[PDB]
RNA sequence: AAAUAUGUAAGAAGUCCUUGUUACUUAAUUGAACGUGGACAUUUGAAUGAAGAGCUUUUAGUGGGCCAUUUUUGGUAAGC
RNA sequence: GGAAUACUGCCAGCUGGGACUGAGGACUGCGACGUAAGUCAAGGAUGCUGGCAUAAUGGUUAUAUGCCGCCCGUCUUGAAACACGGACCAAGGAGUCUAACGUCUAUGCGAGUGUUUGGGUGUAAAACCCAUACGCGUAAUGAAAGUGAACGUAGGUUGGGGCCUCGCAAGAGGUGCACAAUCGACCGAUCCUGAUGUCUUCGGAUGGAUUUGAGUAAGAGCAUAGCUGUUGGGACCCGAAAG
RNA sequence: GAAAUUGUUGAAAGGGAAGGGCAUUUGAUCAGA
């Protein structure tokens, strides 16, 4: 004997977790975050783009699209805490998004994903053109300029 | 900080297990530890501390202390429980029948119980036929008899046997123990 | 034989008695509290009014908070805080005024900061750091049974019969007060308020009567 | 043993457990015995009256076995005779055939009175007895024999 | 005061149900009303200092 | 297992206090105070104002 | 003649009522001490506190001290 | 004259942002909402999602940077000291054993205890068995001659764990070992008193005392072992000048 | 066939010591899954 094995052993019985007193509740977003708003992304790779808010998902992510007629932004998911919602609101009435949810965006383009992009674009750049200077807008990348102070910008 | 009004991490000073390696002592111990906690008898507190009890915190309980114990008015059918050795005691010359229970009995101290009509049982016996104590009367015996404790507070007017190994004449009985020589203690 | 339903039912029957006995005790103590306040209100006013000025009864009950380390205290001071519970640093008791409990309070005045609670400071101060002395163990007044089954003898069911019996001194005020665990309080939030703490408050430091303000006091240190 | 004592836990504590200050020296306080009168008094004193000083008067060339005289109590009295025999003997006290107690025999030489016995005659037989042993064997029934 | 109990007690077992046997530190004054009635507050004031000697 | 406050946690200050329901639902915290007129006596504003 | 410091007491080992012992004491059942019997528990006779109280044994080291506020002696004074 | 506002305080008023923590691990409890099913923020974190699947996190190490960090040991009131020892490394290096003991503890037996001086025996320094003694204890006290421990249910009073009776319980009563205080009794010493009797100088009954004892008052000791402590020993290790 | 001490090679750092503690960067190296 090298050890001289020990007189007990721990059992090697998983025991049960207890019941857990967490509900999943729906999230509370913000109120500036209403559909059809402008928002700027803060990050990935459409970081400082300009994109319009849609449906809210059940991931808790909002769907946006660019438009991407118009900077090139595809329908897509998007985490709300990497988002500035600004004071800027297009019409989302006429914008159907019903058909779109997590198993929609659930992992070249898929032609019917290529389809859903026109039909909502279409509706997108009708209710984007009655405002001057919202397409440019929307086609121009937010940054950050030398002075530009964001606790006391508004967007 | 805390101002502590007593001593930290303080042990309680009792004996909580016996300091002996006698697996039959420690059997006991654990059957009067389950009798003391399952059925709130203060005999069977009382019987588990005792046997705890270092030698000279059990002394020998004589067979005459315990019929001097059964001649108590209305004891005289009581079960003694002696949580340590019974011993004999041949100046006793009438030992009535009784039921006594101990950790040991002297062969003497046993044959004159049993001569008298009584039994010996051990103190597993005596929890199975009175589990909370029923009936029983619990004697110790004397403490304080032993050699060792005349010497405890030996000083000045105390008269407490002086520590010793040779006694008599020319062992210190001239200067402090008599007023003709110097004084007296 | 089930022995479940039959007992489970019978207890659930007697939690609520016993919720209903506390919710009948609580509304009269808050009827309690206005009408004395109301009556206090309206004692000045009409004391005003009748060109006389009406004296205040003087206050019945302090909270006492050490503010001063257990290190370099004389043993008469020192002796009156361990016989107040104030071991410790920011630990603060309840005290029922007397002429022999203000001389404690007068010895120990350079060490604690004290005061007279309001009922929403004492009800702060049970609901969140309220411990009772229970077996000589500190144990958390998170539930009635056990406000019950501590003081119950005493005629005190709940916290908020223990708290009135704090506010109003009653008969059972000292075993009430020492079933409290002794409050330990955090540092004040704000900080004290003054550069220096071991000057009397009168003399803009932290300690002696700041009677009124220990409540502010004892608010931040919560 | 010596993997029990406390000098295996003083390996690493730099005085052994004898003090920094005051250090385990040859004799601090002399040898043996020495001072028992200057400066080791009040140890003598306390603990030790009597020790100084002489008490009474000499014995030149004293012998135990002269005053050898063991002194057994009336309160046993009976383990001298047989434990068999004693029960026969506690029966049918009678003054005649009383049990004979040869306590010479038994190593004795003195019989003291502390005890007492059952009423059943016992003759006696000590080179020595109290006055009050004998009252009790006396009115026990028995007698006591002088013997040499 | 052992006597003063003595009676006291007795007298409580004979009209009802009141001892109170225990004696209390000197308690906080209860409120009182203050009357202006002969007696309108005086105003003083610290005085300046001066030598006088 | 772990204390948890009232003051916060109203699952918990309704386990205790069962009046804090009843306190809520009336707004006893925020009560009006019937309106009296009483006037303070002249001598009382003699005094105050007395220089 | 203070202040501070300090002794004692705040009960059941108490109080009250009746009467037993003595070789003490009194002119004297007079008193003294110790008693038998009987009555009084919500606060059993102030406050606060009490990781409890009480008790015993046996042994280590120590027996050069120094500093601060305050009282204070010698010294001009001193980190005397 | 009617307000407003400041200041102070209260609300078991509502609500936004930030940080740290996620201990526990079937259910049990207290609650809330709901008529009730059931649900819940109510005796401690779950749900969804992504990247990576390896030096990426992490560990180790070297270095760099920010802040901190005097040389250990010793004597000392005070050491980093301009106090002493230490240039470095390896190996050795200092409370041991014994005789006799105190306390405590463990063990065996227990008014007894100790087989091991010795004898028998042996598988031969082992193990096993044993007589008579002896030591200690069961009696103390006195210098000694000597004497020598129950008036009593081995006492009374007080407290006393436990036990017994009644009582649902609280409590009431009875018995109360150990132990504590106190008053008694007994044994020895000391000081008195001094009966029958008589080798007329012996004997010492009986009754006492602000005296005294390391005593009795239903025994606890003996033996072995261990830590610690004591004394003699070289005596924890090294050290004189000397004789 | 240790250490003190030394040579060579390799790596690293180095403005009047060096060594150390907490933390992380960088380089080297490596376990677990
Ligand atoms: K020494
Ligand atoms: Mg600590
Ligand atoms: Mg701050
Ligand atoms: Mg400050
Ligand atoms: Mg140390
Ligand atoms: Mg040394
Ligand atoms: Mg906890
Ligand atoms: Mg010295
Ligand atoms: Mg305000
Ligand atoms: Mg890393
Ligand atoms: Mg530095
Ligand atoms: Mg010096
Ligand atoms: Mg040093
Ligand atoms: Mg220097
Ligand atoms: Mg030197
Ligand atoms: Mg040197
Ligand atoms: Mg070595
Ligand atoms: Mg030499
Ligand atoms: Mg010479
Ligand atoms: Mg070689
Ligand atoms: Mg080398
Ligand atoms: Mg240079």
């Amino acid at each position: 004997s090298a050890q001289k094995a020990p007189k007990w052993y721990p059992s090697e019985d998983v025991a049960a977790l207890k019941k857990t007193r967490k509900a999943a509740r729906p999230q509370k977003l913000r109120a500036s975050l209403v559909p059809g708003t402008v928002l700027i992304l803060l990050a990935g790779r459409f970081r400082g783009k300009r994109v319009v808010y849609l449906k809210h998902l059940e991931d808790n992510t909002l769907l946006i699209s660019g438009p991407f007629k118009v900077n090139g932004v595809p329908l897509r998911r998007v985490n709300a805490r990497y988002v500035i919602a600004t004071s800027t609101k297009v019409s989302v009435e006429g914008v159907n998004v019903e058909k779109f949810n997590v198993e929609y965006f659930a992992k070249e383009i898929k032609a019917e994903r290529v389809e859903d992009q026109k039909v909502v674009d279409k509706a997108l750049i009708a209710e984007i053109k009655k405002t001057p200077l919202l397409k440019q807008y929307l086609s121009a990348s937010f940054s950050l300029k030398n002075g530009d102070k964001p606790h006391m910008l508004k967007f | 900080g805390i101002d502590h009004t007593s001593k930290q991490h303080k042990r309680s000073g009792h004996r909580t297990a016996p300091k002996s390696d006698n697996v039959y002592l420690k059997l006991l111990v654990k059957l009067y530890t389950f009798l003391a906690r399952r059925t709130d008898a203060p005999f069977n507190k009382v019987v588990l501390k005792a046997l705890f009890l270092s030698k000279i915190n059990r002394p020998p309980v004589s067979v005459s202390r315990i019929a001097r114990a059964l001649k108590q008015e209305g004891a005289a059918n009581k079960t003694v429980v002696v949580v340590g050795t019974v011993t004999d005691d041949a100046r006793i010359f009438e030992f009535p029948k009784t039921t006594v229970a101990a950790l040991r009995f002297t062969a003497g101290a046993r044959a004159k119980i049993v001569k008298a009509g009584g039994e010996c049982i051990t103190l597993d016996q005596l929890a199975v036929r009175a589990p909370k104590g029923q009936n029983t009367l619990i004697l110790r015996g004397p403490r304080n008899s032993r050699e060792a404790v005349r010497h405890f507070g030996m000083g000045p007017h105390k008269g407490k046997a002086p520590r010793i190994l040779s006694t008599g004449r020319k062992f210190e009985r001239a200067r402090g123990r008599r007023r003709s020589k110097g004084f007296k203690v | 034989a089930e022995q479940v339903a039959a007992e489970r039912a019978a207890r659930k029957a007697a939690n609520k008695e016993k919720r209903a006995i506390i919710l009948e005790r609580n509304a009269a103590y808050q009827k309690e509290y206005e009408t004395a306040e109301r009556n206090i209100i309206q004692a000045k006013r009409d004391a005003k009014a009748a060109g006389s000025y009406y004296v205040e009864a003087q206050h019945k009950l302090v909270f006492v908070v050490r503010i001063k380390g257990i290190n370099k205290i004389p043993p008469k001071p020192r002796k009156v805080l361990q016989l107040l519970r104030l071991t410790r640093i920011n630990s603060g008791t309840f005290v029922k005024v007397t002429k022999a409990t203000l001389e404690l309070l007068k010895l120990i005045e350079p060490y604690v900061a004290y005061g007279y609670p309001s009922y929403s400071t004492i009800r702060q101060l049970v609901y969140k750091r309220g411990f009772g002395k229970i077996n000589k163990q500190r144990v958390p007044l998170s539930d009635n049974a056990i406000i019950e089954a501590n003081l119950g003898k005493y005629g005190i069911l709940s916290i908020d019969d223990l708290i009135h019996e704090i506010i109003t001194v009653g008969p059972h005020f000292k075993q009430a007060n020492n079933f409290l665990w002794p409050f330990k309080l955090s540092n004040p939030s704000g900080g004290w308020g003054v550069p220096r703490k071991f000057k009397h408050f009168i003399q803009g430091g932290s300690f002696g009567n700041r009677e009124e303000f220990i409540n502010k006091l004892v608010k931040s240190m919560n | 043993p010596s993997r029990f004592t406390k000098t295996r836990k003083h390996r690493g504590h730099v005085s052994a457990g004898k003090g920094r200050i005051g250090k385990h020296r040859k004799h601090p306080g002399g040898r043996g015995m020495a001072g028992g009168q200057h400066h080791h008094r009040i140890n003598m004193d306390k603990y030790h009256p009597g020790y100084f000083g002489k008490v009474g008067m000499r014995y030149f060339h004293k012998q135990q076995a002269h005053f050898w005289k063991p002194v057994l109590n009336l309160d046993k009295l009976w383990t001298l005779i047989p434990e068999d025999k004693r029960d026969q003997y506690l029966k049918s006290a009678s003054k005649e055939t009383a049990p004979v107690i040869d306590t010479l025999a038994a190593g004795y030489g003195k019989i003291l009175g502390k005890g007492r016995i059952p009423n059943v005659p016992v003759i006696v037989k000590a080179r020595f007895v109290s006055k009050l042993a004998e009252e009790k064997i006396r009115a026990a029934g028995g007698v006591v024999e002088l013997i040499a | 005061r052992v006597k003063a109990n003595a009676a006291k007690r007795a007298e409580a077992k004979a009209q009802g149900v009141a001892v109170q046997l225990k004696r209390q530190p000197a308690q906080p004054r209860e409120s009182r009303i203050v009357s202006t009635e002969g007696n309108v507050p005086q105003t003083l004031a610290p005085v300046p200092y001066e030598t006088f000697i | 297992v772990l204390k948890k406050n009232p003051l916060k946690n109203k699952q918990v200050l309704l386990r205790l206090n069962p009046y804090a329901k009843v306190f809520a639902a009336e707004k006893l915290g925020s009560k009006k105070a019937e309106k009296t007129g009483t006037k303070p006596a002249a001598v009382f504003t003699e005094t105050l104002k007395h220089d």
